[PDB]
This record gives C-alpha cells, structure tokens and sequence, in this order.
RNA sequence: UGGCACCUCGAUGUCGGCUCGUCGCAUCCUGGGGCUGUAGUCGGUCCCAAGGGUUGGGCUGUUCGCCCAUUAAAGCGGCACGCGAGCUGGGUUCAGAACGUCGUGAGACAGUUCGGUCCCUAUCCGUCGCGGGCGCAGGAAAUUUGAGAGGAGCUGUCCUUAG
RNA sequence: AUAAACGCUGAAAGCAUCUAAGCGUGAAGCCCCCCUCAAGAUGAGAUUUCCCAUUUCUUCGGAAAGUAAGAUCCCUGAAAG
C-alpha cells in the first residue's frame, strides 16, 4: 500500500474507487495499491 | 442497462408483509426487511420492483433489492456451493460426524463447525465443498475456511478456491 | 465459594513430606455463626452475614442483641459479609467449620496492615536521599513540587502522612493443612495485619 | 414587559412580533406598561385588544 | 411605581409529562427548558420560581441527526493530571439515556443558585414508566 | 542561528548535576498490518498504536561527543533551556596574583592559570494527612449498594512441537 | 465494541467493486475483569435491629425540662497514635 496525496492510475488495468470517503486505486499488481 | 425482470421457477412460496418479505422453497424459510422507499410486486410467478424517486439514494437500492430477492429464490430452489482444494504437502481434511478438522502445518489442529443451513462435506482428504441455500453464508464459511491458510507466491501452498489466477514468484 | 473469619495467632514453619520447609501461618477460626441472608428481591444483591467471636453480654447493646437473637445465638464481635456465595446452603443459625477448605486449596486474605504513625516520603513512598556529603543540604525531603507554568502544585504529588492500616488482599495463596478440632488454619505464607487482628479468607477469584 | 406580554399573546395563537404589528396597523397606542398589567391582571381586556390586533393584520 | 412582582409559593406549579420518542435531542431540550424556567406565563418574574414540573419518558429513543450516535463525544475531567475521560453519544443512549438528556437540558438553564433549583425539577426515564403517578401529571405536546 | 524592542532596571537569579515528575507523538522496544529487488533466519519502507518500559562506567564544569561492558530498547521534544523561599557551586560574572599578546602609560583581552560569604520563623491559594460542626423532616447500633475516582498494565532465556 | 487491515453478499454503472442499504473477522490500545477510596452522590441511597408517643407553658406556628434506646465526661491502657 502507497499512502500519498496523489493517488494516480499508474497502468492501463489500474481501477480507481473511493471507500469509506477517501480516494483510493486497486490493481492485480499488488505493487499498484494505493490510498489518500 | 437493466435490472428487472425475476421469474419464479417453480415450488417457490413468496409472500410480502409490510416492509418485510419471505421466502419459502423446498429447502429452507429465508425471510429480511427493506427499505419502505422502495416498490414490490407480487403476482403467481412473477416479481417486478420500481422506483418512484428516481435518484442515486434509490436506484442502487431498487439494483441491490432485485439482486437479493433474486439471491433467495435461487438458493432455495437450486442451491449454492463453493469448491476449496488444499494444496501441498501434510495438508489433509477429516470430517468428525459434524465437524470439520485441518492439518495445515501448525502444532495443533484447527476446528471447522458447520452453523445452521448449510452443510460441510469432504470428498477426499485434499479437498472440501461447502453447501447451503444462501449466498451469503456459504460465501462467508469457505472465507473463513481459506483464511486459516492463504496461498502464498513461492510455491502455492495453502487452502484456495478452484478459479482463481494466484500470482506466482521465484524466490531463489 | 467458601469463606470464614479468624484471628491471626502468629507464624511459624513446617516441614513437607517431600523434605522442604516451608513457612505458615496460624489461624483460629472458632465459634462463627451465619446470621443474616440477603437477596436480591429484598436488598437487590446476594450475601452471606456471619459474625466471628462470642462476647459478654456486658459489651453487647439491645439492638445488636435483638439481631443475633433473630438468629438464636449470642453476640458477636465481628461481623462481615460474603458475596459470590451460593445461597443454597448456609441455613440461618448454621456455624461455619475450618473443614470447609480442605489441604490444597488457594485462597485470599483480607485485612488491615499494621500501624506505622506520621512517616516521611522515603519510607511511605520509598524516595531516594539526596547527597549526604560534598557540602549537600538535602537529606531526606521530598523534591521539586513540579513546574512554573500551572502557577500551582497538581494531584498525587506525594507527601508525608500517616503511612500503614489500610485494608490489603492478597491473593493466590496455598493452603497447608487444616485441624478440624482445634480450629485453625495453617496456610503457606504472610498475611495483613499484627496478631490478633481479624483475617478474611474466601476461595480464589482467578 | 415585553417577556410578559409576549406570553400572555402566545395563549391567543399569536407572536409579540405579529401582536405589535397588528396593534400599530389598528391606530392603537398604549405602550408595554399597560399592556403588561392588561395580561397580568385584566386577561380580559388583553384578549380583546388581541382580537382587535387580528382583526387589524387581516 | 406600579408593577406586578410574583411571590414564592403564590403561583401554581403543575406536572407535565413528556413523550421523547423520535424528536430531536436539542430541540426537545429548548423547549423543555423554557417550560422549566417559566417562560410561558404572564407571571413570570425573574428572580424567583414559577416553572412547572416536567416528566421525560421514553428518553432511550431520543433522535440524533447525522453522524452525531458516533461523532460526538462528551469529556469529563477528574482534575488529576492526565484524567480526561471521553463517551460516544450513542454510548451513553444506548446505557445512560438520563444522563445525557440532563447534561443537553442542565446546560440550557442559567448557570446561577435559580437555574440549580431549576434542574431539580427533570425526571427522566428511558422508559415508559414513571413513579410519580401520586402527582396526576398531565401530558404536554411540544411546539 | 537570527530580526524587532512590546512587559520587567523602587531587582523576573544564570550553565551543568541531584531530588521529583508530568505532557506531545514526528514510535527506540514490545502489540496489529500493507508492499518488497520478502525462499528460511535476518532485513528495507510505509500504516494503526502513547499501555508499560527505556543501563552501569572512563575523559571533560560540561550540554554534546568519543570509548568500555551490557540490553527487548538504550526515542525525539515541551513545561521561565520544568524544578536554587527544594539542594550543590565545578563553569560564567566581584575585589589578589601570574603567563602570552596589545598600549609610552594607568590598564585591557567570547585567551589561559591558582584562590574566592548562596539570607528568610509560611499570611492566602495549592498539595499530603488528621479532627470539630451542622445537614441528610423522630432518636440510636451495626452491615452495605455504588454514581464517581485512584492503582496496576513491562519483558528475557531454556525445553517441546522440530532439525 | 473498535483503529490500520482482510473479506462475504451487492447495486449505483447488465460487467467489475469490502459500501451505498446489510453481515464477519481484527491491537500491549478503548470499556469491562483485578486491587483500593467512595452517600457532603445537599441526587445526602438500602437492609436488619432497638426506644417510644411524658410533663409544663404557648395567640397557632412554637418553646423548655426531666428521660428511653444510646453515647460521653473521668480513669487503666495498646494491636493505635
Ligand atoms: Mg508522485
Ligand atoms: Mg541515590
Ligand atoms: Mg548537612
Ligand atoms: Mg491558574
Ligand atoms: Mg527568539
Ligand atoms: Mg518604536
Ligand atoms: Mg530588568
Ligand atoms: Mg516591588
Ligand atoms: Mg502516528
Ligand atoms: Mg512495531
Ligand atoms: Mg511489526
Ligand atoms: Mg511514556
Ligand atoms: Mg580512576
Ligand atoms: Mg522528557
Ligand atoms: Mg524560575
Ligand atoms: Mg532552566
Ligand atoms: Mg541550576
Ligand atoms: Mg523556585
Ligand atoms: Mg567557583
Ligand atoms: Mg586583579
Ligand atoms: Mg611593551
Ligand atoms: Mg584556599
Ligand atoms: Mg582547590
Ligand atoms: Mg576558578
Ligand atoms: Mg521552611
Ligand atoms: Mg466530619
Ligand atoms: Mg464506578
Ligand atoms: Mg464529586
Ligand atoms: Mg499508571
Ligand atoms: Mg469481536
Ligand atoms: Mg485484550
Ligand atoms: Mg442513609
Ligand atoms: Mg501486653
Ligand atoms: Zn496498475
């Protein structure tokens, strides 16, 4: 999990969603997992 | 788009009662409440829900209530299972009567009690199924069976269903 | 659950069949009696009333004479009660014998401390002196009172007082061998309180 | 006074604003002295200068 | 000169029982606490006692708008160093509803030796039955 | 580290150590997790977490720093650089004397060196203990419920599972 | 009961998705459990037992003046100070 104010898709497959009202993008790279 | 449109096979007993629903095939009584916003219609074999409102606060609530009346009489006149395989070495299963045992390397053996409406049976000692006629438990039992021993990436080893794509390493 | 009253006699030591020694101590627990039951419809908890020593009837008043009588026998001196007891027994009037424990039973003991008067931070509180060469002025005195800003002196900075005779438990303390006819109570350990002073024993919590 | 009074209108189904109103649109000019020893001691007479007043507003 | 001033004892104060059920905390609070101050008689004087009595019942269904049965927290402080104690909202309806009904009310009323006689006026209950039925209390409906 | 010169010159005592702590979290240890260029043992990085814990010496007045031997760890900061009507007085910062240097000189130097008076019976609040009075719609003797508050809260090594 | 986190069912958005309605796990931390104080908690609580309804005056309100249960003055002391 990355933890920055700029969550961003970073591939082609990369998903971007929001839980519990905060911005976050899952992948199947688990690399890719970020969250605001 | 789109999202009505439920047909009652057959055998299948569906009542409404104020705010409530219930359910009855020949497997089991399900019965929940919903929202008062939303609209239910009933007829021999039919089901067609509406929403008056017509805004985000409704429409997912008039998707999620024709997904889950769907759920019901699906379960109750087909039924639900989930397929589990152990994988590697001195991973075995035993059913004990009722109860559910696992040897997945740790110095004591972990317990598995089916609760009421679904069933657990074993076919082989390598591999598991779990039964029932609701999505939802029996989705939630086979979680909490694979979460005693989740795969792993350097050889595979673990509890895991049959179609999933678990990523693979090489760790030399 | 179980539980008496004694006095505490004194300390001593006995040797085990395996060969070790072990020091004991000495409790007498003669001549207590059930006087009162307490229920929840009545009072909204469950307790056990007993009382410990017979005394004259010269140092006995009416109204306690009146309650002990409730319970056909005479005044006593101490008298305390036990919660987390089964109410099924204890009849009323029923005395209460050591032989309710039996050898090997852990235990509790509730009592107060002996008296020690108007003590200093360092032994009530167990401080640390300061220097008492190289030309130091502080000896045996409490410390710094705290900081500037509060413009005052906060809660638990701790001070002289009157040290000992606090009620003290304590707990998980085996039981050594119990004589039936002369009504004491050998029991592996220290407990509160100088000799003669009363002593509470009931069955473990944990 | 006008803690009292206002009170005292709130029984006829009427603010101390809406009262008020309706008392300086009807010509009435009795200040909140009397009006306050109306509602304390003549209820009477209060209500009928309140009914007045409803009368006036519409 | 000539103003009416009410005496201790010379107005009468009567019983009301409250119904608590779905209303908002606040706003069942400020009315309750203009009934207790004696705000709704033309006797009212400020300096002495006319208010009536009031009964809450039914306290452990009072209504919290938004996110208030988890976000709001209350703070107490033992006046030991490091001694400050927090409890949810929700906490305290679903366990105490007494309490928090009297802390949103008793911080309402004037904090001086009237608004203290004042307090001692509220029964709250968080069910729907009460043990002052010697009093004939008479039932209120807000607004 | 500075800038300003708003309170204090009819006096707001200064560095380090001792006694006594309390608070913040930007977490040193212990607890729970995500990613790994994570085979295992050991690590790196980020996330939640302030409950407890966080060593003894050699040199220097020293803070700091280096070193020795340990430890699960040897956290960073605030409180008048916390704490001198609680202590010390090694340093700085009084009168004596000497060195190097500057000055014609009397003398001077964030250069050095040896020696150098640390006053006070606690009125009010505050803190720690202990009593008297009245109240609690009759006067007494015991046994108690518990709103509320304080305390405690740490952690190693060995054996087995198992080479 | 939760924090970070991991999931089940599930639409908005025919798919997907731990969230939007609804469920389950989850920390030395929060609230309990454990030890002590605690009804001046003026919101002054509860149980068991004991004494009883005297005499003078009062404009009622009320006052004094001998007592009951009980306690103390005074005296011998320590396990307390
Ligand atoms: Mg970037
Ligand atoms: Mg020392
Ligand atoms: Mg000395
Ligand atoms: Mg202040
Ligand atoms: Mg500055
Ligand atoms: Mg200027
Ligand atoms: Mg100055
Ligand atoms: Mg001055
Ligand atoms: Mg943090
Ligand atoms: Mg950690
Ligand atoms: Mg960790
Ligand atoms: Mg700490
Ligand atoms: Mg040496
Ligand atoms: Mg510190
Ligand atoms: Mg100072
Ligand atoms: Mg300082
Ligand atoms: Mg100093
Ligand atoms: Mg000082
Ligand atoms: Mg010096
Ligand atoms: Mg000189
Ligand atoms: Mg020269
Ligand atoms: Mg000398
Ligand atoms: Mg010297
Ligand atoms: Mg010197
Ligand atoms: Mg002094
Ligand atoms: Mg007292
Ligand atoms: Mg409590
Ligand atoms: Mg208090
Ligand atoms: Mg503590
Ligand atoms: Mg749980
Ligand atoms: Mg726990
Ligand atoms: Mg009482
Ligand atoms: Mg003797
Ligand atoms: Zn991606």
């Amino acid at each position: 999990m990355k933890v920055r104010p700029s969550v961003k898709p970073m591939c082609e497959k990369c998903k971007v969603i929001r839980r519990k009202g905060k911005v976050m993008v899952i992948c199947e790279n688990p690399k890719h997992k970020q969250k605001q | 788009i789109g999202k009505k449109t439920i047909v009652i096979p057959a055998g299948v007993t569906v009542t409404l009662n104020g705010s409530t629903a219930t359910v009855k095939g020949p497997k089991g009584e399900l019965v929940k409440e919903f929202n008062p916003e939303i609209t239910i219609n009933i007829e021999g074999n039919e089901i067609n829900v509406s929403r008056p409102t017509d805004n985000k606060n409704h429409r997912a609530l008039h998707g999620t209530t024709r997904a889950i009346l769907n759920n019901m009489v699906v379960g109750v006149s087909e039924g639900y299972e989930k397929k589990l395989e152990l994988i590697g070495v001195g991973y075995r299963a035993q059913k004990q009567g009722d109860k559910l045992v696992l040897n997945v390397g740790y110095s004591h053996p972990v317990e598995f009690v089916a609760p009421k409406g679904v069933e657990i049976e074993v076919p082989a000692n390598t591999q598991v199924i779990v039964k029932g006629y609701n999505k939802e438990h029996v989705g939630e039992l086979a979680a909490n069976i694979r979460a005693v021993r989740p795969p792993e990436p350097y050889k595979g080893k673990g509890i895991r269903y049959e179609g999933e794509h678990v990523r693979r390493k090489e760790g030399k | 659950t179980k539980g008496i009253l004694g006095r505490k006699v004194g300390m001593t030591q006995v040797f085990t069949e395996n060969g070790e020694l072990i020091p004991v101590t000495v409790i007498e627990a003669a001549q207590n009696v059930v006087l009162q039951k307490k229920t929840v419809e009545t009072d909204g908890y469950e307790a056990v009333q007993i009382g410990f020593e017979d005394k004259r009837a010269k140092l006995s008043n009416k109204p306690e004479q009146g309650h002990v009588a409730k319970a056909d026998t005479t005044p006593k001196r101490f008298i305390r009660e036990f919660r987390d007891v089964n109410l099924d027994e204890y009849e009323i009037g029923a005395e209460v014998k050591v032989d309710v424990f039996a050898e090997g039973d852990i235990i509790d003991a509730t009592g107060v401390s002996k008296g020690k008067g108007f003590q200093g931070v360092i032994k009530r509180h167990g401080q640390s002196r300061g220097p008492m060469a190289h030309g130091s002025r502080y000896h045996r005195r409490p410390g710094s009172m705290g900081p500037v800003a509060p413009n005052r002196v906060f809660k638990n900075k701790l001070l002289p007082g009157r040290m000992g005779g606090e009620q003290i438990t304590i707990q998980n303390l085996e039981i050594v061998k119990v004589d039936v006819e002369k009504n004491v109570l050998l029991v592996k350990g220290n407990v509160p309180g100088a000799k003669k002073a009363l002593v509470q024993i009931k069955t473990a919590t944990k | 006074w006008i803690a009292r009074i206002n009170a005292a209108a709130r029984m006829q189904d009427l603010s101390y604003s809406k009262l008020m109103h309706g008392l300086k649109l009807a010509g009435i000019d009795i200040n909140r002295k009397m009006l306050a020893d109306l509602a304390v001691n003549d209820i009477a007479s209060f209500n009928t200068l309140a009914d007045s007043a409803k009368k006036a507003l519409a | 000169r000539t103003t009416y001033m009410a005496k201790p004892g010379e107005v009468e104060r009567k019983w009301y029982v409250i119904d608590a059920t779905g209303v908002s905390l606040g706003r069942l609070s400020s009315e309750v606490a203009s009934i207790l101050r004696g705000k709704n008689k033309p006797q009212f004087t400020p300096h002495i006692d006319t208010g009536d009595f009031v009964i809450i019942i039914n306290a452990g269904k009072i209504g919290l708008t938004g996110k208030k049965a988890t976000d709001k927290i209350y703070y107490r402080h033992s006046q030991y160093p490091g001694g400050l104690k927090s409890r949810t909202a929700g906490e305290m309806r679903t366990n105490n509803p007494e309490k928090l009904l009297e802390l949103s009310i008793k911080g309402m009323l004037p904090k001086n030796s009237l608004g203290r006689q004042l307090f001692k006026k509220l029964h709250v209950y968080g069910g729907s039955e009460h043990e002052h039925a010697a009093q004939k209390p008479e039932v209120y409906e807000l607004r």
